[PDB]
Formats: C-alpha cells, structure tokens, sequence
C-alpha cells in the first residue's frame, strides 16, 4: 500500500479538529496527531502462519500473510526537523 | 448499577446513585458487543456522575449501557509468575501460553518510598561503550536517560546496555514496552528465547497501535512488577522503552477531561503526571533498581517541556544528536550536553575526572573555532589552533564504536571496551602520542591499539 | 623572485575571497530558513495564547 | 448604615451587591472590616443589577462572602500641600514614617481630567545636569518630560540618584518622589539620603512598594501626581520623579484578566495606551506652573519592541536610553549615543556650536558601529588608514563619554566629577579634531573633563 501525502491527512484532521475546538498543540495540530498516524501504520505488518490459521478457521494453513506500506511526507525547504515529519 | 452518560473519545462519563459513588481510580467494567472493556475513575463530578478513561477501544459504546462497579483498582499479578511472560496494562497474558500462575496482585496505585527508605550508593557499573562511562558514568542503583530525536539511535543504545549489563548482572529484570514498535518488542522476545534469557526477564507491551489509556498507564503496570522484586530484597533492572509516551497519552486525553490546555498545549498536571510515577523507580535499603530510560525529544526541541522537566530526574543523562548521526558517527552521543552525577574526582578518582574534563574543554574549543573555520576556512587559524582542531577531530572519531547489536547495519564486528583501556587512548591522543595518524584510523575503532594496526593500512 | 612572489600573493587572496563570498552566502540562507521557523512558530504561540485567554 | 454585601473573592477582585438605587459610581471608594483592620476597596466596573466589581487597596486575605460593605460617595482622596512635605505617605495617603498625622488643611481626589488645550504652555527653557552625555547628546528644559530607559540593572536608579542630587538641590522650590513598584530597601536608603543631607523638608515622597496588593501599585502614581498638582496650581515650579513607570502597567494587566477582558499583544490588557495616557497626560506645565518630571522606564528583557516600554516613547520630550551591550563594558553612565534624543537638541535652542558638535559625534559614533562589523571578522589592517582614524577616534570618544558619579562612589571606589555644558562641548571638538589623537582609549575611561584626561595617559 501506498499512502500518498500523509502530511494531507495531518492537514485535515487538524481542520476536523480545530472546527471542533480541540486545543492545539504544536504548530497547530492536536496531541492526538501521532495516535492518528501510528495507529494507521501499525496495521503494515507480517503475520505468522498461526495468526493466519486462526483467522481463516483453518481453511488456509502454513502461509504467512503481509502488508508492506510506503507513506509520503513532504519537508518544506527539506526541513527533516518538524513536527509532522 | 451506573450508566454510560456520555462517550468523547476515549472518555466516558457514568452515573451512579449518589450512595454508591465509585472512589477514584477504581475499575469498572462493562459490555462491549461481545468483549468486557474495562474503564479506569478519573475524576467524581457532581451528582453521582464519575468521568472515566477506556482501557481499549471505546468504539461500539452506546449511551444508555449498564456498568458494573469492581470495588478496587487495577491490580496486576506480581513475583516469579511474571517472569519470561508478556503482558498487557492490566497484567492479562498476551503470550499464547496459558494463565499466569499468580500468588498475590497488587494496585498499580502507589506512593513512592519514604524519604527515610532511601539509600545511597557509588558503586560505578561498567559498560562496554566508551563515550558513555567516559563522559556519563553511572552506577548501580542509579538512573539513566537516554535523550534524543527521531531516528537517533536511542534503542539501539538501549540494546547494547542491555547486552553488557543485563548478562554480567545476574538478579532478575523488567523490560516496559510504553508506545513503542509492536515488530520491536517481538524482536526483542525472540532474541530472548533465542538466547534461553527470557527466563529471567519480565515484558510488559503497551505499544503505540493501543489506545490512550494503555499507553499511560502501562508503565506503572510495568513499575508495579519492578517494585515486588525490589521490595523482595532483590537487584533490579528496569528498562522502559520510551518514558515521552506516558506524557503524550496523558496530553491526548486531558482536554477530554476538560483540563485547560498550558504552555505548548500540555496538561496543567505535567510535571505532577511525570513527577509521581518517576519517584517510585527508586533503590531502597531493602533493594536496588537500577534503570535505563529512553526519552523521546519532540522535533529536537531539548527545550520543550517534556524533555525539559525528564532532567531533573535522572542521575545520568546521554543527549544523542542527529547533527553527529547525520556524520554517521555511532553512537550519536553529544559530550558536550552529556554529563552525570557521577564524573567527581571522589567517586571516578582523579586520572578519569582530568581525562573526561579535558576532552570537554578541547571539544568545546572546537566549537568556538567552527565559525571562524565556516567562512574564512582553515589556514587563517593558528599553529595552536590547528592543533586544537587537529586533536579534537581525532577525538570525536575515537568516540565512536562498533557494536554488536549493530552488525546487521555495519557488518564489521562488535568491540568491548573496558574504562582503562578508554581513559588510556583519550589520555594518549591529548598528550598528543598519536599525532601523525590520520583521522580514519580512529573511525570505529574499539581500542587505541585497533586504531594503531587500521592506520597501517589507512 | 620577490616580484613574482608578490603576483602569487594577490592571486591566492583572490580566490581566498572566492571562498570567503560563497562560504557567506551560504549561511544566509541557512540563517534564514532558521529565521522564517521562529518567525512562523512565534506566531502561533501567541494566537493559542489569545484564544486560550478569551476562555 | 453599610448597604452592600462581599459576593465573589477572587484573588485581589471583591464583588459587591448594593440595593439597585444606591449603586456606588465608577471609581467610588468602598469600605469594609477585615477583621480589625479597615479595608478600602475602588470600584472598577458596574455590571449586572447592583453588583460592582472592585479591587481591594490592601489584602483580600480574610474576607468573606457575606461581609457589609460601607458605601462613600467619593473617590479615593488624599491630602495634599506642604503639609505633605517630609513627609512618607500611601497610596490612601496615610502616613507611614511614624511622624504623627499628617495635618492637611485640603484633600483632592487622586481621578481628574488633564489640563485642557488652551492651558498649556511651550517655555523650553534650557536645563543643565552636569552629566556629559545628557547635556551634549539629550539636552533637558524645564517644564519637559525626561524618560530613562533601560532594562534591569543598567543604571536608571543610579542616574536618578545623580539627577536628583544636582538639579533637586539647586532647584530651589518643592519635589515630590513616587516609589511606583519599588523596592523597599532603596526606599529606606533614600528616604536616610535626603534626611542625612538635609533636603527631605523641602520634598514629599509617596512609596507603594512591591510587596503591596496589585491594587496599591495601580494607585499609588496617581496619588503622586495629585500632590504635584497641587503645588502646580499653586504657581510653583516642582519636579516629579517617579521610581518606576512600567509597574503602574504591569499592576494593571495582574488585575485585568480577573476584571474580564480580553487580552490583547504579548498578553497586556487592552485598555493599555489608554491607561497610559490617561496618567501621563496630567503631567505637563501649564501656564500657571511648571512640572518637570524625571521617570525610569524597565524596558522587559531590554526588548524596545515591547508594547509598553515602545508606548511611552511617544509621550516624552528627551529620551536616554540605557543598553546592557554598553553595560557589560561596565562603561557607565552606559547611555547609548544612537539612540537617546532630546526635542530641545536643534540649533534654534541649542544654537548651532552644540548642535553641530552633537551631530558630528552622532555621524563618527555610527560610521565606527560598521567599521566594528569588518575589524572582528578580517582585521583592522584592511581598513583604509582614513577609516584606521575613524576607528581609532570614536573608540576614543566612546570612552570620553563616560563619567564617574559621586553617588557611585561605593560601587567605583572613586571621586565623581561634574562638568559644565561650556566644557563638555570644547572636548568633545578637541577628540572629533587632532588635539588627542595620540592618547590611548583607556586614558578616557571614567575620567571627567578633557584637561585631565591628558593626566590619566601619564599616569596609564
Ligand atoms: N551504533 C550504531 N551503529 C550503526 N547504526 C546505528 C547505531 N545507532 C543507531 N544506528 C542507526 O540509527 C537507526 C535508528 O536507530 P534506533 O532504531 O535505535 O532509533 P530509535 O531509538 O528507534 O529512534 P525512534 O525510537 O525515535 O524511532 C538505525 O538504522 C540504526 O542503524
Ligand atoms: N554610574 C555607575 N557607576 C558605577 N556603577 C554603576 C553605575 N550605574 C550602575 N552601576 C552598577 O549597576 C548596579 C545596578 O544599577 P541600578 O541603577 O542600581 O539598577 P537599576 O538600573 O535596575 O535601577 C549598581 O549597583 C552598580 O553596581
Ligand atoms: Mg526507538
Ligand atoms: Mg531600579
């Protein structure tokens, strides 16, 4: 899975979340702008062929299951340093 | 008995009748479709309303839904049954092994140590790396901090002290997962079967897929396991694998709980929040923990307030500096901001005080010349000023080190170093014995003598 | 052999000041992409300050 | 009978509920029994049905909900005249050095208008102080308002000190002193200074030092100003100095969020240019009497740029800043060249020998600061020899600018000097021309006149 301009999710959770006056944090973006995100990515994972037997109710049996992601940011001035990135 | 009267993200507010009020920081429980969710009391608003936190996923929750008042708090299995498991924040069996054969639990709620209890020690505990016992010593029984950005190289420090200390010590050790890689801890257990190790370790995971509620209060889940083997009577190792986690989760959740929003949008609480669970992590004349922390730094930002009030508390402290990674010296350790309890000539004794202080005073000189050296380049500088810089770039490149648990990055093999053989080469190339070689002889180098046989061949 | 010294002296702080030029203009422009960074971030503080103020 | 009852306290804030017919007015004096201590509250707001809201002139510590409130129908009064003279007074003009009842014959309320348009006068007068660079660089008049810059510890109570022992002494006629936000200790030295020279019954000093509620300190310039008012309307001539400017505004912005408003800039009360002017608006020189006023001004972390220290600029007539930048040289008197300026510093007053001296010194002083920017990279020596003597005689009258004083003594360890007007000038001519060029800069430092410096380079 590619995910393109993940800095353009943070940009409109930021406006869902300021249109519901949630406090600000840094720059303007909600503490809760790294669950937004991790929680997303955590999911890109591979599973052991126990995981993947339980889950089929046996159908599928000795095969490991995977879920590679390539996420986008975009740095202004190539600015490594701030909050998003 | 109570009712779901409001859901806000991961909080819930509940009414009971005004006789039966839960106390603050009991467990309730309720029925979640077809699993029991767990909500943690906060705070009692008025009129039999008590405002909660969800431990897990708060989706699903109707208004109007029946609560179940649990009498007591969290209370999580402690002592030998803990040891070579994995758990979750509330003590459950994560491992697909069977129950925990607990003897006691114990609230995850509890008041740090009398001032009284307290104990003093000065016995330095080694370690392999040479920047971190030259510049930042520590001993057993003591804190340390690992403070650093994004992509630093604080988990791989952590791994190494692990490696070094964790297999010379012989008591047993408590490993906290706080908001972490969920392929990092199951790394980490797999090295531990591996080895035939993980049986004298504990790991409580609360990694960074989990809800808020998890995050917060998994580290004193974590803290409760460490505290029965110290109270035991025991030496303890307590690593926690990112402290910056507990604060965050407590920032998401506090303008739930209608707390007005403080400096950079923190809690109000932060310094209370940090302040209460990092006093217990303390040795005791009953027993010792002796811990590691990795400490997270928002945008490099040293100066935020989170970074800022994680200084106070710890013995030692190692700043690591994407400035010095970006080099691709390892590890990134600043010995300029890096410093500790422990560099006194009592304790290190004089000939390491003078070779740490030294180095500090050639390094900082290098820093005062860079912005001549940036514009109007090198040969404007004096004789003695190039020496200067001569030494101390030679110097930064010894600092560095291979590690063993690096070699899947580098490839070239792990080194030991012990403190004499570092306070000897630093002392050595100060004195200026090495001179006449180059700077690439002491790019990852374990001792002074390696350094030596790479210049023959530069 | 002193004048041709003399002649080499004044083409080595030619392109000395080369150096000394670009090197310059280098740090401008780090000097201030740092600078528009606490320009923007001091901004912001200040607005979350006054919103947060009128409670 | 007392009419109105204690509903909120919040911090220094007091709400009062009155019967809706006999609302006190806006700034009415109120009072109530804090236990065995009398307190006064001033009203600030009227808002809702009945209920005012006030700040206490005192501590708010032990009050209740429920307490009766006295209603007098006058605004904070205070006695006024030479009665007051040598004499230490509160902001509710109650005297607190001991003495004895102050015995006025007259009180005025401390809230009044400003002098209207066609009452004001422009008798700019020269004023001379005896310090070199505030005679050449920011010449006072009399009758003018004098602000002195600076953030913390630069030398603005030291400067006062010296302008007040050579003005205030010579002056002959009355002074009055505000202690807006100091403290106390230095209001004790002051206090033994002027009674160990023998001056304080010529002067009376009001004092709201820091410690007071955030009300006294709101206050307690404005009770200053009254008292100088009334020796104005008299026909005197008097000088007022007041101790510290800023904390005025800084008492107001502690009481203006409990107030309720809004905030505003880098956190100030909005009301801030407002309250300014309202006070420094009364401090001018009609043409019944004149007042010259000396104020000290805390410029927050030496930033110009502050709402409060960059509002009151526009309300003074000479301006001396002092720069820490000078200050960490221990250069003292540490005033900046560049930036203080005086309205009476043109040749229709100054005439054209001061104001060509003083530009001339303005025009090397600037060349010199990008001069210093090429020197501290590449050296001097790619200087043309011209900008070399440029160089070397500006560092020179950087340093003939400073001057001991003799209420610095204890600090310098040294005798301190006074110079006249006539005398400052011919030096200055004779370092902007040839007649020193070859004395070192530290036979300038801290020296005096230019006839002994000459004395200083055959001792150096
Ligand atoms: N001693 C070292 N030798 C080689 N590479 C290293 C060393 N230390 C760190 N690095 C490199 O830095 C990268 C990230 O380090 P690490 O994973 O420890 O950071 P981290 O603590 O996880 O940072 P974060 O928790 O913010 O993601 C890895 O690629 C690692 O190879
Ligand atoms: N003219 C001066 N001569 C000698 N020392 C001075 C002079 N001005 C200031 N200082 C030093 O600076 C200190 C603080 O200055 P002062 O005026 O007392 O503080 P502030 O400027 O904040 O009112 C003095 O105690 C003294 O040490
Ligand atoms: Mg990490
Ligand atoms: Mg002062």
């Amino acid at each position: 899975i590619i995910y393109d301009d993940l800095s353009k999710q943070a940009v409109a959770y930021r406006q869902i979340s300021l249109l519901l006056r949630r406090p600000p944090g840094r720059e303007a973006f909600p503490g809760d702008v790294f669950y937004l995100h991790s929680r997303l990515l955590e999911r890109a994972a591979r599973v052991n062929a126990e995981y993947v037997e339980a889950f089929t109710k046996g159908e599928v049996k000795g095969k490991t299951g995977s879920l590679t992601a390539l996420p986008i940011i975009e740095t202004q001035a190539g600015d490594v340093s701030a909050f998003v990135p | 008995t109570g009712k779901i009267v409001q859901v806000i993200g991961a909080v819930v507010d509940v009414e009971f009748p005004q006789d039966a009020v839960p106390r603050v920081y009991d467990a309730l429980e309720v029925q979640n479709g077809n699993e029991r969710l767990v909500l943690e009391v906060q705070q009692q608003l008025g009129g039999g309303i008590v405002r909660t936190i969800a431990m897990g996923s708060s989706d699903g929750l109707r208004r109007g839904l029946d609560v179940k008042d649990l009498e007591h708090p969290i209370e999580v299995p402690v002592g030998k049954a803990t040891l070579g498991r994995i758990m979750n924040v509330l003590g459950e069996p994560v491992d697909m092994k069977g129950e925990i054969g607990e003897e006691e639990r114990w609230a995850i709620h509890r008041a740090a140590p009398s001032y009284e209890e307290l104990s003093n020690s000065q016995e330095l505990l080694e370690t392999g790396i040479k920047v971190i016992d030259l510049m930042a010593p520590f001993a057993k029984g003591g804190k340390v901090g690992l403070f650093g950005g994004a992509g630093v190289g604080k988990t791989v420090n952590m791994m190494e002290l692990i490696r070094n200390i964790a297999i010379e010590h012989s008591g047993y050790s408590v490993f906290a997962g706080v908001g972490e890689r969920t392929r990092e801890g199951n790394d980490f257990y797999h090295e531990m079967t591996d080895s035939n190790v993980i049986d004298k370790v504990s790991l409580v995971y609360g990694q960074m897929n989990e809800p808020p509620g998890n995050r917060l209060r998994v580290a004193l889940t974590g803290l409760t396991m460490a505290e029965k083997f110290r109270d035991e009577g025991r030496d303890v190792l307590l690593f926690v694998d990112n402290i910056y986690r507990y604060t965050l989760a407590g920032t998401e959740v506090s303008a739930l709980l209608g707390r007005m929003p403080s400096a950079v949008g923190y809690q109000p609480t932060l310094a209370e929040e940090m302040g209460v669970l990092q006093e217990r992590i303390t040795s005791t004349k009953t027993g010792s923990i002796t811990s590691v922390q990795a400490v997270y730094v928002p945008a490099d930002d040293l100066t935020d307030p989170s970074p800022a009030t994680t200084f106070a508390h710890l013995d030692a402290t190692v700043v690591l500096s994407r400035q010095i990674a970006s080099l691709g010296i390892y590890p990134a350790v600043d010995p300029l901001d890096s410093t500790s309890r422990q560099l006194d000539p009592l304790v290190v004794g004089q000939e390491h005080y003078d070779t740490a202080r030294g180095v500090q005073s050639i390094l900082q000189r290098y820093q005062e010349l860079k912005d001549i050296i940036a514009i109007l380049g090198m040969d404007e500088l004096s004789e003695e000023d190039k020496l200067v810089v001569a030494r101390a770039r030679k110097i930064q490149r010894f600092l560095s080190q291979p590690f063993f648990v690096a070699e899947v990055f580098t490839g070239s093999p792990g080194k030991y170093v012990s403190l004499k053989d570092t306070i000897r080469g630093f002392k050595g190339i100060m004195e200026g014995e090495y001179d006449h070689l180059p700077e690439q002889a002491f790019y990852m180098v374990g001792s002074i003598e390696e350094a030596v046989e790479k210049a023959k061949k530069l | 052999g002193v004048v041709e010294n003399l002649a080499s002296e004044q083409a080595a702080r030619m392109v000395a000041m080369k150096a000394a030029t670009d090197n310059g203009g280098s740090l401008i422009k780090e000097l201030q992409l740092v600078y528009n960074k606490a320009r923007q971030a001091s901004i912001t503080q200040e607005l979350t300050e006054i919103v947060s103020g009128a409670a």
